[PDB]
């Protein structure tokens, strides 16, 4: 049941992918840490909540 | 049983750590999600959203309503400023507690590009063309329009599209600024003026306001993560 | 459209009403959500709803206020503002639980010599600010719930001091969005502004939002829509100048569970 | 498919222009932000973007263990006239500033909780006696359980409530809790009323306050100290650190920007005034 | 075994 | 392909030399090192070669933990009129100097960080009271966060600080940094200001210190004991070990002659004379 | 849980360990590197460059810019030395403050072979040829021309190509010597003489400089990192 | 031995807690189930059982 | 020897099912901890202990 | 996600390859031990920075 | 091995 | 599984 994954190297040894090693330990997903795998999202809901799509080089009033 | 040897960091608390931990309420029956409009993932997200700037934090108009809005009038033209902005979004008073400025005072380093939204409200009847700078750091910060022109700019004149943007690209020696005041990190100067002069007919207020709006490009990132000096608890 | 269509001119059609505006900047659907009734999957109440369609998700036109130099701002909740309009008002007072998105439609018009711009901001739950420095959390029901006539905005806190007879309502700073956060951000909440040079109205629609899928209308407000002028009313040289801003708004996919005899309120 | 730790885009070389496309023009009015990246306003040179969103997620923000509470219990001499104390809190965000304002930039909140206990004890009196090691007793009292009257009475025995025992001296102790509340998300904030005042009723019988919904939400947690009364004297202290794990956030609003007055959005007179003076035209 | 990712 | 420890080229068996071919010849005037091996000069036997450079690697090299600084806090009676002892350290690796030396053999470096903290604590009056077992709060202040000014004030709730809560007579604390800098690499000197000095503005405006870059530039450690007052004073010193790891280097240095003055390059008079007296002609 | 058992080492903290630990900043947008030239891998790297000798080292000349001169001049011929001077690369004081000497005082044991580079400083017009020499250890360190030229030597002679290069070949009993004085790993004896003598015309200066260099060959290891006495902190 | 790290919540008892421990009978012959009527599965099964109401809760 | 489950997983991070591991250490089943993979059944010995079969929709008594 | 690599074995007991392991515990590369497999490089940049190639038993300057 | 669920 | 080197 090991989960295995990528880490993002950032400063590099003089010394190809370095992974590291997950296992959960308990029954409750409550107590299993953080993936940290995220996502990420546009901001439109916020940014853009207009009813008609906005073109960027045109009028935003017509 | 199993041959073991404790490192250095042994029963430690790091209150960063990522760790199991035993649950105190087992087989719990949790509710499900519903689908909640408005959700977000990342504090990015609403950096990109325009805020409003308090431009004018003079000590009679300083938290009032007043703040937000800077007075334009049809005077003749001069080469003198409307406004004068240092580029610091976290520690300068103006851009500090914008929605911007605030997500920046969680974190110790800023990076990428920066819009400056400018909304005329005055009458239909006014016109007018303003230009709108910015100058990296490094030299006199500018005073006068001769000055701001020589530095990264727009020339906004004022018609049914009432608002106008200026791009603050990213332009810096370091990858990262910092969130604080510091001369080795400083990111220049913001500043407006009339390119011609405000012009009404008769009959029109001859005074009106201008508001402005700040957000982030999407090539913004902030990171290190501490605390803010934007709240507190004595005792 | 080479044909004539524009983002500034537009009709709505909801029930047996009409609105048309040839003044318009576009329109704001909330968060990108349009309102929709609650899905089974995420249903709890089991009963069969009653949804009202075109009695209820019509258009409503509450009282009409007057914009002046001397105006701070004002302030509706949602469902109260609507609480006494026709069928839909019946039927959110005969059911413990309701659920309903808005069409919201802020009306103002001026003239090409007038200035001003009115900022119209729609917030999930728009828990404001009470009176008090010597209890807190204890403005009224009565006073939280104005109904249609809504509440202001005021540039000054000034509190309660009369602790034998507390007037137990709320004191909403205008710079503060009356709870305590500055008014410059509030547009991260769903928004529009009516600019007097550019439009004569906002229009937002707004999906049911709670952290519930359904609940009790009368107990809970959703939705506030706050009305701020962030540049103030000027017109020619009048000292004095005024003019009305009148708000249509209309619920939206409305559906209402746990059918009893009707409450009545003590709303005085 | 876009992860937190991405990249963000690549600048494109852009060169003069003299076009009929205005990007530069725009109006806020319609209620949106105005997409613009420097090349649409200024010429541009190609850059690879190696820059990330990574630590700006919404669980990084979060993933920090904050502190909400104080606990102060004690084990004092048998012969002493006052009680054995006990502490009794209420389970809540709201006591402390700090990660209360960093979950309020969102209305709404689903999350598992992790619980951290640092445990620290001291001597009272400029005695010279000296105790044993203590053990500690952290009970959970979900509402409607009975809560405890006496340092030892029958509801510390914990046959169905969840109890920790921690031993002084030991590594902090830790639990997590799933996401525990009867709405399908966490309220931050309610603009409402527990009740409906009637008409038809008393005035005093149909009132509550103003934005809390359950009188008892989360229960309470009861700390003791289960060593027997030594003649010197003990204080000690348990700090609890709460982190939000798994989190998700809905309906952004603005930061908290004038102290904090209770668990309300209330105001206090004299707290008003955040900002700064500054000049218009002063950099 | 091994879920890899 | 070379590895740090493959073992170095093995000696060629060489024999007598009439030739044109001039090795022992060269110019230095170039500024270039004479590529010279024994067989070049002397007649060698064949030696199959062994050792290895294994352990003069970078890594090797810096794969130890350093001394940087030594952190003195206390906990006092209540009684006393002398506030509580929090320490306060703006972090580098300059306050000492065997480590600094050994970075500055470079003029830029790029690594992750390990710091190890040893806490020790002791009496302080010939009483004879007791405290019990102290915990110690550890707590990172990045550039910008509130520093605290008190032992117990609200910035030590470290809702987004991070922060290390260490029982005394366990294991010492051991966390990693990555690289955190704001460059591409760390630089060991600045050949700099931070400031431009302009003409049109104030001589007191433009002034900024020689080969210093960000006034704060790593931010401070905050340390504290938690424990509440004791009658008995109990004095605690925490030492704070660095290692570099996962480390990389660029452009070498002489290193340091002379007795280190300060943060920058400056020397003492009195100190410049490093040499001892020896004689030209004698061994 | 798991049974297991404590080995002895357990809890303690090494300095030279090698461990994983919790990272304080997790999810850190990490600044990437950027090609700087001049990276070094191996501190060897850095003893194989040519680096000047104080060679001088008498009461008036050390520690100012003379101790690296060592003067020579037209006299007639003697076989007398130049300069005399014991191969312990890391404790001589003419050698022990070099780039190799340096390295080598972080370090207990060092191998290999070692170069020294000798450039004349003189006049074009000027000639010569010098004797330099390398005894191994174990007789008469030699005072006389004579005994020198029994053992490792070069003859020098001047002329366009500047500098010459005597090689010390790794001759040991021991795998590895001390970067100490030690008579059980000591290295022996490098001395310089006049071959003829240093021959100038009229016009033409009669005494001149010549400057020495010592670095390591491509076989020279270093091993069991130490701290130096190079540098101290007295409070 | 193998290197090891010790995580808060280390040493403390959980009551609500799920871990396997030694056996302190070992080898002990246990005695077999037999099919006993009336087993329960769910607390909520009794639930679905109707129960008397105690309406009138008068003082009398 | 291993044995691996699903957890069933309630609150989402913004992060496919999740599993757990467990090995047994002793020889003893009392040692071990509890699985918690329990089974429901239907209440009809409480419930419905009659004779005849009742059909909700028709008369109980006839 | 478990890494094996080579020991250079130095003093060999009176007992082929030995190996040893590492599993990464931490998603963070700077949580990570040193692997201490690490490269040379030829001393060139340093020690013969010419612009001209030299040829050691060829005249330096001609 | 692995008894997998 | 097993990275091997
Ligand atoms: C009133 C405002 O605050 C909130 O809305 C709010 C919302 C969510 C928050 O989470 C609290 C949920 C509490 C659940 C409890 C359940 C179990 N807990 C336990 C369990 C075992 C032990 C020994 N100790 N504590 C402690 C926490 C806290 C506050
Ligand atoms: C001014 C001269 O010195 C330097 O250039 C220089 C360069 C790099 C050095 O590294 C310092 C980087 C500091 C980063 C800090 C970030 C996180 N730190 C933490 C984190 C958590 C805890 C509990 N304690 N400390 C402590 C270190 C130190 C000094
Ligand atoms: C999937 O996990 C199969 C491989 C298991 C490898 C060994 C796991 C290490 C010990 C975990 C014990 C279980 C935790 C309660
Ligand atoms: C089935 O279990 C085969 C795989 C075993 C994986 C490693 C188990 C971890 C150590 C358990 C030791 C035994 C307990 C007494
Ligand atoms: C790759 O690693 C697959 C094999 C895993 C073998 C068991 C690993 C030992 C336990 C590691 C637990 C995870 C660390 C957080």
């Amino acid at each position: 049941g090991a989960q295995v994954s990528s880490q993002k190297v950032g400063a590099h040894e003089n010394s190809s992918t370095i992974n590291y090693t997950t296992i959960n330990y308990y029954r409750d997903s409550a107590s299993n840490a953080a993936s940290k795998q995220d996502f990420s999202q546009d901001p439109s809901k916020f940014t853009e909540p207009i009813k008609d799509v906005l073109i960027k080089t045109a009028p935003m009033l017509n | 049983g199993l041959p073991v040897m404790n490192t250095p960091g042994s029963n430690q608390y790091l209150t960063a750590d990522n760790f199991q931990s035993p649950c105190a309420l087992p087989e719990f029956d949790v509710t499900p999600p519903i689908d909640i409009p408005g959700e977000v993932k990342n504090m990015m997200e609403l950096a990109e959203i325009d805020t409003m700037i308090p431009f004018d934090l003079s000590a009679t108009k300083k938290n009032t309503m007043e703040m937000y809005r800077v007075r334009l009038s049809d005077k003749p033209h001069t080469d003198d400023p409307i406004l004068c902005l240092s580029l610091s979004p976290a520690s300068d008073p103006r851009l500090s507690h914008t929605m911007l400025g605030e997500i920046l005072n969680y974190y110790t380093h800023w990076a990428g590009s920066l819009k400056f939204t400018f909304l005329f409200c005055g009458s239909m009847m006014a016109t007018g063309k303003l230009l709108v700078s910015y100058a990296p750091p490094g030299a006199d910060p500018p005073k006068k329009r001769k000055e701001a022109m020589l530095g990264t700019h727009v020339i906004w004149d004022i018609g049914l599209q009432s608002s106008c943007t200026m791009v603050v690209p990213w332009i810096s020696n370091t990858t990262y600024r910092q969130t604080i005041d510091d001369s080795f990190t400083e990111g220049g100067y913001i500043s407006v003026f009339y390119q011609t002069r405000i012009v009404v007919p008769l009959s029109t207020p001859r005074e009106m306001d201008i508001l402005g709006f700040v957000s982030a490009c999407n090539d913004f990132s902030v990171r290190l993560l501490r605390d803010t000096t934007h709240i507190e608890q004595k005792a | 459209e080479a044909c004539g269509y524009s983002d500034r001119v537009l009709q709505l059609t909801l029930g047996n009403s009409t609105i048309t505006t040839q003044e318009a900047a576009n329109s704001v659907v909330a968060y990108g959500r349009w309102p929709e009734y609650l899905r089974d999957s995420e249903a709890n109440p089991v009963d069969q709803p009653t949804e009202p369609d075109v009695a209820a998700c019509r258009f409503y036109t509450l009282d009409t206020v007057s914009w002046t130099k001397e105006s701070r701002g004002w302030w509706w909740k949602l469902p109260d503002a609507l609480r006494d309009m026709g069928l839909f008002g019946q039927n959110m007072y005969y059911h413990y639980l309701g659920r309903s998105g808005y069409t919201v439609h802020v009306q103002c018009n001026a003239s090409k010599f007038h200035q001003g711009a009115l900022g119209v901001f729609a917030v999930p739950e728009m828990c404001l600010a009470g009176d008090s420095n010597t209890t807190t959390m204890h403005t009224s029901y009565q006073n939280a719930n104005p109904g249609e006539k809504g509440g202001t905005f005021t540039g000054t806190f000034t509190p309660d001091n009369n602790q034998t007879s507390p007037a137990r309502r709320f004191c909403p700073v205008d710079y503060l969005l009356g709870n305590g956060t500055l008014l410059g951000n509030a547009f991260v909440f769903p928004h529009q502004i009516i600019n007097l040079r550019t439009n004569n109205c906002a229009t937002l629609v707004l999906p049911y939002v709670n952290s519930l899928s359904i609940d009790s209308m009368v107990k809970h407000n959703n939705w506030g829509i706050a009305i701020l002028p962030l540049a103030p009313l000027n017109f020619a040289s009048e000292s004095s100048p005024e003019i009305p801003i009148t708000l249509t708004i209309a619920p939206m996919c409305c559906e209402f569970n746990g059918l009893r005899n009707i409450t009545l309120p003590r709303l005085q | 498919a876009a992860t937190s730790r991405d990249a963000l885009p690549n600048t494109e070389a852009s060169g003069p222009t003299h076009s009929k496309e205005i990007p530069a023009l725009t109006a806020v009015e319609t209620g949106a932000t105005n997409p613009l990246v420097p090349s649409d306003t200024v010429q541009t040179r190609h850059v690879v973007q190696h820059r990330s969103r990574s630590e700006s997620s919404i669980e990084s923000f979060f993933a920090r263990g904050a502190c909400v509470t104080i606990m102060t219990v004690d084990n004092p001499a048998s012969t002493t006239n006052k009680d054995k104390l006990f502490a009794v809190w209420k389970i809540t965000y709201k006591d402390t500033v700090q990660l209360r304002r960093k979950l309020e930039f969102f209305t709404y909140s689903r999350f598992d909780m992790e619980l951290t206990f640092v445990v620290t004890a001291n001597f009272t009196e400029t005695n010279n006696g000296h105790a044993l090691n203590q053990v500690y007793q952290i009970m959970y009292v979900p509402p409607g359980a009975p809560v405890p009257e006496k340092w030892d009475d029958y509801t510390w025995q914990t046959s169905s409530n969840p109890s920790i025992f921690y031993t002084y001296g030991t590594a902090p102790a830790r639990i997590s809790v799933p996401y525990v509340g009867i709405s399908n998300a966490y309220s931050h904030f309610y603009d409402g009323f527990s009740k409906v005042p009637l008409k038809d009723q008393s005035a005093a019988l149909g009132d509550s306050l103003y934005g809390a919904a359950s009188l008892n939400d989360f229960g309470i947690l009861a700390v003791r100290v289960v060593n027997d009364h030594n003649p010197t004297k003990v204080t000690s202290k348990i700090r609890v650190y709460l982190k939000p794990k798994h989190i998700r956030v809905w309906c952004p609003r603005p930061p908290r920007a004038v102290a904090y007055y209770g668990p309300g959005v209330d105001y206090k007179d004299g707290t008003l005034t955040p900002l700064s003076t500054k000049d218009l035209t002063t950099y | 075994g091994s879920s890899s990712t």
